């Protein structure tokens, strides 16, 4: 959600129309991403231009976040396993493939594709 | 764990990244709210006002023939837990609940908060 436009139908009970329900109608709304722009949030500069510019994406197709970069904005996974939703910089798009390719292997082919890449990781590290 | 270690705080410091380059940053953002999100560095007070005040006037129009007269008003707004002249003696077995509600007016008021 991102304005009283598109958040309206979930009050109203409206939206749960579309899937011949019974209007099904919302006690209130929450914005997260809507925000990040803010005067007043600390988000940096150069970071609210960064976010602006990307182009969002219906409902219709979030689901390619698993995959390629869609509206700007890939997953990627945390130190832990668990999907992450990130603005999709060069950054964040090594951070993924690292996590498609080093951080992917068994803990037993961990340091051998290491040593076998490190100009390249070395290299990715200090460019993007 | 080198790579991944406390990477959230760039967002909001890129003097300290390499060259300030965004493109270095980890950003947190949904696909969805991302094409709602674009006018930049708007107020909050902006932000949050303009949701409000929209469906406002979506809530006007629709049921309230945009006859703001038609709103009904009340003292104070909220307070309520999603569930002429008398005399009230109490004893061991008079419920706080009810007890309290008496004194309290229905009226929606300075008496009616006061209790
Ligand atoms: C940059 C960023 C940081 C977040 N940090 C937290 C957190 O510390 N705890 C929590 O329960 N949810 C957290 N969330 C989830 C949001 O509070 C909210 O559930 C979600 O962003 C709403 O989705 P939307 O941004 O598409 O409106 C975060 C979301 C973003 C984009």
């Amino acid at each position: 959600f991102g304005s009283a436009d598109d958040t309206y139908p979930y009050l109203t009970g409206e939206w749960s129309t579309k899937f011949d329900y019974p209007p099904m109608p919302f006690d209130g709304f929450l914005f997260g991403s809507r925000v990040m722009i803010a005067k007043e949030v600390k988000t940096s500069p150069d970071a609210k231009k960064c976010i602006a510019a990307c182009t969002g994406v219906p409902d219709d197709k979030w689901e390619q976040t698993y995959k390629k970069p869609t509206g700007g904005i890939v997953t990627v996974r945390s130190e832990m396993g668990e999907p992450i939703h990130k603005i999709a910089t060069r950054g964040v798009m090594l951070w993924k493939e690292f996590d498609e390719t080093i951080f992917n292997l068994p803990k037993n082919k961990l340091v051998p594709t290491l040593e076998a890449k490190r100009d390249y990781i070395i290299s990715r590290l200090n460019a993007d | 764990i080198f790579f991944k270690k406390d990477s959230l705080w760039q967002s909001e410091h890129l003097e300290a990244v390499v060259d300030q380059d965004v493109q270095r940053t980890c950003i947190l953002h949904g696909p969805v709210a991302a094409q709602f999100t674009k006018v930049i560095d708007e107020p909050i007070k902006s932000i949050m006002d303009g949701i409000h005040d929209g469906h406002i006037k979506k809530l006007l129009h629709q049921y309230y023939g945009d006859d703001e007269s038609k709103i009904p008003a009340v003292e104070y707004f909220g307070g309520e837990s999603p569930v002429d002249s008398a005399v009230f003696k109490a004893t061991s077995s008079t419920d706080e609940e009810s007890w309290f509600k008496a004194l309290a007016g229905s009226e929606i008021n300075w008496r009616h908060a006061s209790f």
